[PDB]
């Protein structure tokens, strides 16, 4: 579903138009372009099926950064692909462990932002410092500057 | 591979694969063969249904649960429910799959020996495993110490647990629970007319009491407000029509559990067997025991009853402890949930029972290390 | 924005990370097999008396007993080293289990399947 | 007899990493041979000591790890 | 370097770096074996709790002293206890440090012996030296002379000294303690209806030593008072709950120092080893050791004591002579504040037993002129 959705990224944008008319044939009758409770509710039904609406108002709050609680186009598609489960295991703890380990060029059991940003460069990928902020942000928990052995494990939850 | 976390239960067979949040197929545990003699031709007229499509024939079936007190009692039934459940409900051949089994405390050995037997010989799988069905209730809360009462519908028992570390010398069991309940039911529903006799008409029972009755926070209030008012009578429509008004039997079938005196037996409620097994572990843990008290089970989704039984053990208890009794909304399936966390263990994976083990020292291996 | 260009950010991060380590392992390696080549004394194993050869011998034994006793020293100051960590680890597990017990995602019953059979083939995805 | 376990095990090994070696009996070529023996064993008993030193890097980098997050736990 | 000053004791190891005021870990010295099953997989259950970690997990651990009377019993606790105290209290290795030990007078050798190699071979400390539990406790007091009766939790032990020359033939060692009351008190406690059996309730009597008993001054008149008025009954909450109210055997317990007939030993009382331990000194220096006697040790922690001991030195020694009673308020941990001071000197530092002389002599070197 993940991996559909970043193999779908590169293509135009008539598929989501072909995902609208896909999801008309099954409920035709939505207007809005959004998938609340009540049009998966229906479409599963029809299938046989009946996801639990805690289970999609989680998949929105994941899917929501600004707190707006709907969908864009882009989160509308990224929606419609998290109603199936594929990123299985997360990868490997072990191997994450140990980059984490190779991260700590000081071997202070932390990871500053300067060590952030010598890997970033590392990299070297298309990036900017907007990024470097938010994936501060997503690791450093407590904002004290470092990365906890926790706070990385919960950075790289569900990362392969 | 993805291992099956089975639970046969007693009144509902709850079963899916192992990491998910919810059994993927919920449906009583009843064989019924037909009773009359059939008159059409052809119409494939099967010698037994099972499972959920022995409740829609009812009408013309005598149901029988293979399952009476945690024990099993019939042993064909038993393995026909297992068959099912893998090939129709699951659709997964067990030839490929663990298998993790549940059984109630203090059951006697055969029926467990008789279980694995059956599910390495007939069945065929690659390793099973029995745990205790209080245990998996505790690990569904996500606590590590508790006193749990898991008052399922085949039988009642209280295992209370410390750190991780069980304490085998103060599980308290007893015999009464749901269908001891329905059975309450359908003999007290007489004093208003409604004779419900066939086994059929037991589901019907059962339908009444779980949609009905409910836990009174006083007896003796209740009892009169009831005698006096008519604002609890409400009514239900039989399969049929011909709606009935059930009165004060609302809450006087599930006060059946605080006092077991009203079907005949001697031992002391729900709300007196948890203090008693409290009292009997050591000085030193009573408090986390009491601050930590887990309810489980089907039968302990009466509305209600967390806050009666919250004030007798407040009651009986010393009044400065601290009394909490947690009740999850999940209360049903949480010893499913609790297997399937057990079962996605990595620590637990080498805690099968395998096959090649259990050809070399028989089905007697489950009473040995591998518990 | 989106978190797809985050989880690519972090992806190209994991696997720079991992070439890092494994040249920096091979590396290590290298140093490791040419201190080690450093380390024991070259043989010379010609031009000397049969006498002097079993000296040598004699020798090279002794040195291969002081070895023998300094690397069972080094292996068991190693091995305490090692269960005074599998000690830390447990204690780091005490404090850091109880209830901290990671939870598979299946909660999401089959929706391919049922997508399939009751709309024939046009569910590409799944 | 955990201290005389060990002691006897260190004397062992006295003995059993060294058998025992009697290089009077040997001619030229056995001597030579003998001699590369020990060369090679006092070589792997170097390359086990160097692996002891990087596992030992190890576990005092993944204790002090540990000790962060002890301390930061609390 | 620093000096490690460590102090075994027998109830509680205290622990601390040479030159400060008190010891930096103070805690049990307990080693606790669970004693049940254990039924959550994955908990990290450990084999052993040392130390303070056993008294929070007590109730379902079976707690056993390593040290009994002063001497060691179980070898392999001590060394466990050991460990605990160097690497996870004080987090310093031993191979960088000299340790100061303390030892009972009067004690078996071999437990010396076994203390000295153990510390040389397993730990493998710089030095270790081992003093006389009493004249540290005389010199945290700043005196010269005296004779100090350190009633410990073992032993209690009553050593004369004058100008600095210790006399070894007055030494006399008694083995009533804190632990003999402690299970006198529980045994007394019988007569209400309280009754503590298991390993892990002797830590709740004990507690309740401590936080209630006191010495009383006169004996009879206690006696008399407590059996008509109801003004001394005290009382005391369990660790969950139902409360006890201890009557007159508040200061029956701690009375067995002065009468040790209530245990059954045939002894005289600590009021009497004292004035014996002095008749015993020569006739000149009689005078300064009944002005200067001096208290330590956590049992002579006691509301009442140091009135009640000069009272009754007071009657048994010559009406001319002044009896003083020496009590600092920081009397339990005198032994350790002594130790440091003591390894805190300069003149001190040569007396150390160095490794090298260890290797020379073995294990019997201690009883040799570095002593
Ligand atoms: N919502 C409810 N309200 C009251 N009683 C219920 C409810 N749901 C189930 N029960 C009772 O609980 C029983 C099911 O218990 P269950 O937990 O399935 O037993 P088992 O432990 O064998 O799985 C039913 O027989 C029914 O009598
Ligand atoms: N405040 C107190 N009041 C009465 N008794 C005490 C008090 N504190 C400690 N004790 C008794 O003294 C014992 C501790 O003695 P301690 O001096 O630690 O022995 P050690 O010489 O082995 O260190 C405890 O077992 C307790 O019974
Ligand atoms: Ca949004
Ligand atoms: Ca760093
Ligand atoms: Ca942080
Ligand atoms: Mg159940
Ligand atoms: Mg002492």
């Amino acid at each position: 579903d993940d991996i559909y959705k970043a193999a779908v990224e590169q293509l135009t944008e008539e598929q989501k138009n072909e995902f609208k008319a896909a999801f008309d044939i099954f409920v035709l009758g939505a207007e809005d372009g959004c998938i609340s409770t009540k049009e998966l509710g229906k479409v599963m039904r029809m299938l046989g099926q009946n996801p639990t609406p805690e289970e999609l108002q989680e998949m929105i709050d994941e899917v929501d950064e600004d707190g707006s609680g709907t969908v864009d186009f882009d989160e509308f598609l990224v929606m419609m692909v998290r109603c199936m489960k594929d990123d299985s295991k997360g990868k490997s703890e072990e191997e994450l462990s140990d980059l984490f380990r190779m991260f700590d060029k000081n071997a202070d059991g932390y990871i500053d932002l300067d060590e952030l940003k010598m890997m970033l460069q590392a990299t070297g990928e298309t990036i900017t410092e907007d990024d470097i902020e938010e994936l501060m942000k997503d690791g450093d928990k407590n904002n004290d500057g470092r990365i906890d052995y926790d706070e990385f494990l919960e950075f790289m939850k569900g990362v392969e | 591979t993805t291992a099956l976390v089975c639970d046969n239960g007693s009144g509902l067979v709850k079963a899916g694969f192992a990491g998910d949040d919810a059994p993927r197929a919920v449906f009583p545990s009843i064989v019924g063969r037909p009773r009359h003699q059939g008159v059409m031709v052809g119409m494939g007229q099967k010698d037994s249904y099972v499972g959920d499509e022995a409740q829609s024939k009812r009408g013309i079936l005598t149901l029988k649960y293979p399952i009476e007190h945690g024990i099993i009692t019939n042993w064909d039934d038993m393995e026909k429910i297992w068959h099912h459940t893998f090939y129709n409900e699951l659709r997964v051949a067990p030839e490929e799959h663990p298998t993790l089994l549940t059984e109630a405390p203090l059951n006697p050995k055969a029926n467990r020996e008789k279980m694995t037997q059956i599910m390495f010989e007939t069945f065929n799988v690659p390793a099973m495993y029995v745990a205790i069905q209080a245990v998996l209730s505790l690990y569904a809360s996500g606590r590590t110490t508790g006193i749990v009462l898991d008052s399922g519908d085949g039988v009642t028992h209280n295992v209370p647990i410390y750190e991780g570390y069980a304490l085998p010398h103060a599980i308290m069991r007893l015999d009464l629970a749901g269908r001891d309940l329905t059975d309450y039911l359908m003999k007290i529903l007489t004093e208003r007319g409604y004779s419900f006799v066939t086994t059929a008409e037991r589901e019907i029972v059962r339908d009444i009491k779980e949609k009905l009755c409910y836990v009174a926070l006083d007896f003796e209030n209740e009892m009169a407000t009831a005698a006096s008012s008519s604002s609890l009578e409400k009514s239900y429509e039989l399969p049929d029509g011909q709606v009935i008004t059930i009165g004060n039997e609302r809450f006087r079938c599930p006060e059946t559990l605080f006092q077991p005196s009203f079907i005949g037996m001697e031992s002391a409620g729900i709300h007196e067997t948890t203090y008693n097994s409290i009292m009997k572990c050591d000085i030193d843990i009573r408090k986390d025991l009491y601050a930590n008290n887990v309810l489980s089970g089907g039968t302990t989704m009466y509305p209600g009853i967390a806050d009666r039984m919250q004030k007798e053990i407040t009651a009986l208890a010393p009044s400065t402890m601290k009394i909490k009794i947690i009740a999850p909304p999940e209360r049903k399936y949480s010893v499913w949930i609790g297997g399937s966390i057990l079962a996605s263990l990595s620590t637990f994976q080498q805690m099968w029972i395998s096959k090649q083990e259990y050809d070399e020292a028989g089905p007697s291996i489950v009473h040995r290390k591998c518990f | 924005i989106s978190a797809s260009r985050k989880l690519q950010l972090k992806t190209l991060m994991l696997q720079i990370a991992k070439q890092e380590m494994e040249r920096e392992a091979e590396e290590r390696r290298g140093e490791k097999g040419r201190v080690l080549r450093t380390r024991c004394q070259p043989l010379e194993l010609d031009g000397l008396g049969f006498e002097e050869l079993q000296d040598l011998c004699r020798q090279l034994h002794a040195r291969v007993d002081k070895v023998d006793e300094e690397r069972y020293d080094v292996e068991a100051k190693v091995t305490k080293n090692i269960t005074e960590i599998a000690d830390l680890t447990q204690k780091i597990y005490d404090l850091r289990g109880k209830f901290k017990r990671p939870t598979l995602r299946r909660v999401r019953i089959s929706a391919d399947a049922m997508m399939q059979a009751l709309l024939g083939t046009r569910a590409k995805e799944s | 007899g955990k201290r005389q376990t060990e002691r006897e095990k260190k004397k062992k090994i006295l003995a059993e990493r060294r058998k025992a070696l009697a290089i009077d009996h040997l001619n030229e070529d056995q001597l030579r041979e003998k001699a590369k023996e020990l060369w090679q064993s006092i070589h792997n008993l170097e390359a086990e000591k160097f692996d002891l030193q990087e596992k030992f890097k190890q576990q005092k980098y993944e204790i002090n790890v540990l000790r962060n997050r002890i301390n930061d736990n609390q």
